[PDB]
């Protein structure tokens, strides 16, 4: 049922949160029983606390595969 | 509106293409303008393809050229505008008939061939 | 089986693989299996510090769990077929 | 062989051939080998006795060479001794085996048109041949020739034009065109046409010769002679030119 | 929308409806019978054999004809002689199998010959059109000489493309580079219809062999299936992109098949109410000139020729290039199939007619 | 079980009662019967609405036999390509003469009813010796030389600089321009090819990159990697032509090549492989959203894939 | 699969940090590596003549 519910937002923009404070934004093009995700037109935003101050690191990747072990939340922006 | 006996009339894009080809030939001396010159070309065999003007009045002065083409198996169109054709040729004066001639070693051989093919498609 | 299939379909592919412990390695994918492991031919450089202490290692075997991503381009991967497959499954 | 022929010593020649044959068994995978010799042998046989050839052809041509010339020779032999149907069959077989040889096709066409009086079949055959290989101008030339041979000239002209369009440089097409012109349908656009031919064929040996011939036909003889001379200069090794020159002289 | 009337048409229309209906019913019955008695194996095998035969056709005899190219090649109903219009305005006829002429007739048309059709009543009074801008019926005699014209029929203004005979024999449809397609009264030689239903000319007609429906292929790519009786249409232009230079039905009214400038033969109008194509076929590299079928008399086999130098043949269930026919040197503008057998007669820009056996 | 399956397959092979190498012929009867029932008339859909009815001498009322229709002729939306009107050589010359003349006049005015710039003497290394407007010309010979040579360099450099600028600006334009041009395509040329094999990387690469370059809507499908396959290419005509050329002239599909793998570099001798153009037409609409090269395990799968664009037909079994 | 990697020296990196040079002599479906002649990559420190490495730990393996 939850899996089914995620079939609606396929081929449209999504907001995905991973472990390690790694925000991933793109469009949902794939998932399965273990929730392995493939994003197109994507862009990564890496939160990383270093030297006792906040600092984001942007990795621009026009496509990306994501394993289900890392995944926490999927939504729309 | 254009003449019925002027057939095959090109379409717009096709016409444009043909005029471009003509222009190219004019620059490369691989074209001959003028009914009589077209006729000459046909006689020779050098005509690759014949371009006439639909808006020739009195149309009759062309309507041997098509016959000649048929009897020599050279494709042919009419375009609509004799002014346009003339311009393409490189002549301010309005022109009715032109002939893109043959020459194996043209830069524009391929382009010419394309146009020829297109013309043939029209004929039926 | 969908994802495995997809992986298989990417046989012979120069792709970057970021692992859990700050290891980013490029390589030409060869073999693919049920648990999504990657054997890459011709290991090349991606970054200077993140890329691990290797040199003469031309063939590797990546453990499927330790991969964070498999960095494809927009010209290296399937999408709405995958979606279709997902739909078909429950 | 040539020397022997010149001298005329049949038995001796035969003996020589026999001698050659024994030696020949070592020559496996030799360039322009038996295929040449065997043709010559066939020719020699024909010079006297016809039937005796055929067995050899059946045997030897089948094994190593598998070459068009042999088929042609066979056809010729058949023609010489009547048997037209058989010849035709042979030609067909050859065609099936070797599509890429215009000569066979031409022969077949000739058989169709000349021997039996049904040109249509011949034409069809020619067309088929052409289809089988649009690389060669030779087929086109053959077709043109065939057309010329029968009454239909406009068709021939059309064919020639087509050939030119496809391959402009091929001197034989130009020659054919010239010949057609000489018929006297136009009797005009003649000099211009000749000039065009010259241009395209870079004053091709053969084109010049053709022109000369045309002029000969028209009976302007000095000009013809000049043309022939030019042709000779371009390449003396070629034949018919010499003959033409001789005729002019006469 | 814009609906006047005429009396002759009315008189004929009822007749057409009757004739069409009875024949249609008969056809349906036949079809029913066929399904009832068929089997997977033998029929299939037969079909395969037919396909093979079609494939292994080769060019038998190419007989030249005319100065200009050969617009139309039409085999008689009898299937014995073929009629070959060339662009000069001449329509020689040839004893099909040998392919030798009977007569010439240059003084018939002055313009480019369009299509020739033979009359479906065996009594051979073939029709032919032209750019000339008039159709001519020709009472054909084998003995008397060649052709004598019967009547000329001036209806269209512009150059004509194609005439057909309505399978009754009482009507002759003609379509032209003018906007209309016009159905004639065979006897009196006077018009009735004029469907102004295309933005450019009606380049081709085709009657359905039952006699109910005529597809007008337009230069617009608007193939309109006209119930002649009704003056009402069951159309799809959504076939073609370039002009529809031909259209022809599988005699089994089951199908229409439109051949194009785009080259894609579209075979549609089906039992299927959605009207979707069982297939579109890729016919010729350049354009398609003619499309034919031949289930009168034998089995249904699509055959088409193009401006590509190839005829080819398609299975009427699958729709596939079952075999190319190299044979022409140049363009092929027309074609017919032997009703009974495997024996195609096709012509064109090579300026010859050609047989395939 | 596997063995049994294999046996069954073999049996099927020898004589299939219906097989999908060549899509099945056989017409089903049940469907026909159903259709007939639906019709209820002994005639067909077309005729059914005359529905066993007769008036006067056979006539009908629901669809009338009196009137002649003249329906609305749907005028297609033709794309107004504003014509490249060309010029005569003479015309061109006149244009050039006049604009340039005007410019010259402006310069003169903006330097004689203006004095907004000044006009100096264009020295060179052949003038050098003869100019005296600028000082030092014999006085300081090498200084003078430097000045004149320097001037020349500047002139040349300026020219080169200008060229560079032009190059830059054009480049800037082009990127923007491409993005801007999302024009509505009126008609699409298409070409569908098929090849016996493509185990070469190089060919595949060519197919990819070229397609990417040429906005070429289409695909390249194939069976079992080594097996035969189809290309469908669609777009503007020139692009299509180019693609065709690449396929047929540039590439040799009868070349011997190497496969690079971990186990060993495999030589692939393929004299048997060939390539043929099947189609070369115009498609009513191009349903191919991009260039979706693929492989399939089986023929049915391939067919299905093809029909994702509502168009199977491009394939040709031989 | 690690069938090509048997009877050959391999560079094996863990999830935690370390990297091992040693001869791979056995594998299973759960990626438990049976290893002989163990050494460290950076340190060049001989741990032992034979060991078992649990599949949960293996981040990377490399043929050399």
């Amino acid at each position: 049922t939850p899996l089914d519910l995620l079939k609606l937002n396929l081929d449209e923009r999504v907001y995905i949160k991973l472990r390690g404070a790694r925000t991933l934004v793109g469009t949902l093009q794939a998932f399965d029983s273990h929730c392995n995700i493939v994003l197109s037109d994507a862009v990564e935003t890496i939160y990383q606390l270093n030297n006792e101050e906040l600092s984001e690191s942007e990795r621009r990747c026009e496509m990306v595969f994501i394993r289900g072990d890392t995944v926490t939340l999927i939504s729309t922006p | 509106a254009p003449n019925p006996k002027a057939f095959p009339l090109a379409d717009a894009a096709l016409t444009q293409q043909i005029l471009d080809v003509v222009q190219q030939a004019a620059n490369l001396r691989q074209l001959k303008k003028g009914a009589n010159e077209a006729t000459k070309t046909l006689n020779r065999g050098i005509s690759e393809f014949i371009i006439m003007a639909a808006d020739c009045e009195p149309i009759e002065i062309l309507l041997h050229l098509p016959l000649l083409c048929e009897d020599k198996n050279v494709p042919y169109v009419f375009v609509p505008s004799r002014v346009a054709l003339g311009r393409a040729c490189g002549v301010s004066r309005p022109v009715i008939a032109a002939s893109i001639t043959t020459n194996d070693a043209s830069a524009i051989k391929t382009q010419i061939y394309a146009v020829k093919d297109k013309i043939e498609t029209l004929l039926i | 089986m969908l994802f495995f299939s997809f992986f298989k379909t990417l046989v012979d592919q120069e792709v970057v693989v970021e692992l859990k412990n700050d290891i980013e390695i490029k390589g030409t994918l060869q073999s693919v299996d049920q648990f999504l492991n990657l054997k890459l031919d011709n290991i090349s450089c991606t970054d200077e510090k993140k890329y691990p202490h290797l040199g003469s290692v031309r063939n590797i075997f990546i453990r499927g769990s330790t991969v964070r991503y498999v960095y494809l381009n927009k010209n290296m991967v399937d999408t709405n077929l995958l979606q279709d497959a997902t739909r078909r499954e429950v | 062989i040539k020397l022997l022929g010149r001298s005329l010593q049949l038995d001796e020649l035969r003996d020589f051939f026999q001698q050659t044959f024994s030696s020949l068994e070592d020559f496996k995978i030799s360039g322009t080998e038996r295929l040449y010799y065997k043709y010559v042998n066939f020719l020699r046989y024909q010079d006297l006795n016809e039937e005796a050839i055929k067995f050899l052809n059946e045997r030897c041509l089948k094994s190593f060479p598998i070459c068009h010339k042999f088929f042609l020779q066979l056809g010729q032999i058949y023609h010489s001794m009547g048997n037209i149907e058989m010849s035709r069959e042979t030609y067909l077989s050859g065609t099936r085996l070797v599509p890429n040889c215009p000569l066979l096709w031409v022969s077949l066409s000739k058989i169709d048109e000349i021997d039996l009086k049904n040109p249509v079949r011949a034409r069809s055959i020619l067309d088929r041949g052409l289809l089988k290989n649009p690389d060669d101008v030779l087929f086109y030339i053959a077709k043109i020739q065939m057309e010329i041979r029968l009454g239909n000239l406009d068709q021939a002209e059309l064919l020639v034009t087509q050939a030119l369009q496809k391959f402009p440089s091929n001197a034989l097409l130009w020659v054919e065109q010239i010949k057609l012109f000489k018929h006297g349908n136009k009797s005009s656009l003649k000099k211009t046409i000749f000039q065009d031919a010259l241009r395209r064929t870079q004053n091709d040996h053969r084109v010049l010769l053709e022109i000369g011939v045309s002029f000969y036909a028209e009976a302007q003889y000095e000009t013809s002679l000049k043309w022939l001379e030019r042709a000779l200069k371009k390449c003396s090794r070629y034949g018919d030119t010499w003959v033409w020159l001789f005729r002019t002289y006469a | 929308f814009f609906t006047p009337a005429t009396s002759e048409l009315i008189f004929a229309r009822r007749f057409l409806i009757n004739y069409s209906l009875e024949r249609s019913r008969k056809r349906l019955q036949k079809e029913m019978e066929r399904h009832q008695k068929f089997n997977t194996r033998q029929e299939l095998l037969s079909r395969r054999t037919e396909l093979q035969r079609m494939a292994n056709l080769e060019l038998a005899g190419s007989q030249l004809v005319s100065t200009k190219p050969i617009s139309a090649v039409s085999l008689s109903t009898d299937d014995m002689v073929v009629a070959t219009g060339s662009w000069a305005g001449d329509l020689q006829v040839l004893n099909s199998q040998t392919l030798q002429p009977l007569t010439q007739k240059l003084d018939s048309h002055v313009g480019k010959i369009g299509a020739i059709d033979w009359h479906p009543d065996s009594n051979n009074q073939m029709i032919s059109c032209a750019e000339d801008g008039l159709i001519k019926n020709f009472q054909y005699s084998n003995e008397e000489g060649g052709l004598r014209l019967l009547g000329d029929l001036v209806g269209h203004e512009r150059r004509i493309s194609d005439v057909k005979y309505h399978p009754s024999g009482k009507f002759i449809g003609s379509a032209s580079h003018d906007m209309t397609w016009r159905l004639w009264d065979a006897s009196t030689h006077q018009e009735l219809l004029l469907q102004e239903g295309h933005d450019k000319g009606v380049f081709s007609l085709s009657f359905q062999c039952d006699g109910s429906l005529v597809c007008s292929g337009g230069m617009d790519s608007l193939s309109m299936l006209w119930d002649i009786r009704s003056g009402s249409k069951v159309m799809t232009l959504a076939g073609h992109s370039k002009p529809i230079y031909t259209v022809a039905w599988s005699p089994n009214g089951y199908q229409v098949a439109t051949g194009g400038g785009d080259g894609i033969i579209n075979v549609w109008d089906i039992r299927k109410r959605d009207e979707g194509q069982l297939n579109q076929i890729l016919a010729h590299r350049n354009i398609v000139t003619q499309v034919r079928f031949s289930k009168e008399d034998g089995g249904k086999k699509l055959v088409s020729c193009g401006y590509d130098n190839l005829i080819n043949v398609y299975s009427s269930d699958t729709w596939l290039k079952m075999g190319s026919l190299a044979g022409h040197t140049d363009k092929i503008i027309s074609l017919d199939i032997s009703n009974n057998s495997h024996f195609l007669v096709s012509g064109g820009w090579d300026r010859s007619i050609k047989l395939w056996n | 079980l596997l063995d049994l399956s294999k046996f069954k397959i073999y049996y099927d092979n020898n004589h299939g009662y219906e097989w999908w190498d060549t899509a099945y012929l056989d017409e089903k009867g049940e469907l026909m019967e159903k259709y007939d029932m639906n019709g209820t008339s002994p005639a067909e859909e077309k005729l059914a609405e005359d529905i066993d009815e007769v008036d006067d001498d056979d006539d009908d009322e629901h669809p009338s036999i009196r009137y002649v229709a003249h329906p609305l002729p749907e005028k297609i939306n033709e794309a107004k390509v504003s014509i490249k009107a060309y010029l005569t050589q003479h015309e061109r010359k006149r244009l050039r003469r006049n604009r340039r003349k005007m410019a010259r006049e402006a310069r003169e005015i903006k330097i004689k009813l203006g004095l907004l710039p000044k006009p100096e003497p264009k020295v060179k290394l052949s003038n050098m010796m003869s100019v005296f407007e600028n000082d030092q010309n014999i006085t300081d010979p090498t200084a003078w030389e430097k000045v004149v040579k320097d001037q020349v360099d500047l002139r040349k450099r300026k020219h080169l600089e200008e060229n560079e600028r032009r190059h830059e600006d054009a480049i800037k334009r082009r990127k923007e321009a491409v993005n801007m041009n999302v024009e509505k395509p009126t008609v699409y040329h298409c070409k569908v090819f098929q090849f016996k094999n493509l185990q070469n990387p190089k060919i595949r690469f060519k197919l990819k990159m070229n397609s990417k370059e040429l906005s070429l809507k289409g695909l390249c499908l194939r069976i079992r990697d080594d097996g035969p396959g189809i290309i469908i290419v669609v777009g503007n005509e020139k692009s299509c032509k180019f693609y065709e050329n690449l396929v047929m002239k540039r590439i040799k599909w009868n070349e011997d090549f190497e496969l690079h793998t971990n186990t060993g570099d495999i030589k692939m001798d393929m004299h048997n492989n060939s390539i043929s153009k099947t189609w070369e037409g115009y498609l009513q609409d191009c349903k191919f959203k991009g260039w979706f090269m693929k492989v399939c395990n089986d023929q049915d799968s391939l067919l299905r894939t093809l029909g994702q664009f509502d168009s199977e037909h491009f394939y040709s079994p031989v | 699969t690690l069938k090509d990697y048997l009877n050959k020296r391999v560079v094996i990196i863990k999830v935690d940090g370390e990297c091992l040079i040693a001869s791979l002599n056995g594998f299973d479906k759960n990626t438990n590596l049976f290893i002989t002649n163990v050494f460290n990559r950076i340190s060049k420190e001989f741990i032992c003549k034979a060991q078992l490495l649990r599949g949960s730990e293996i981040a990377l393996v490399g043929l050399i």
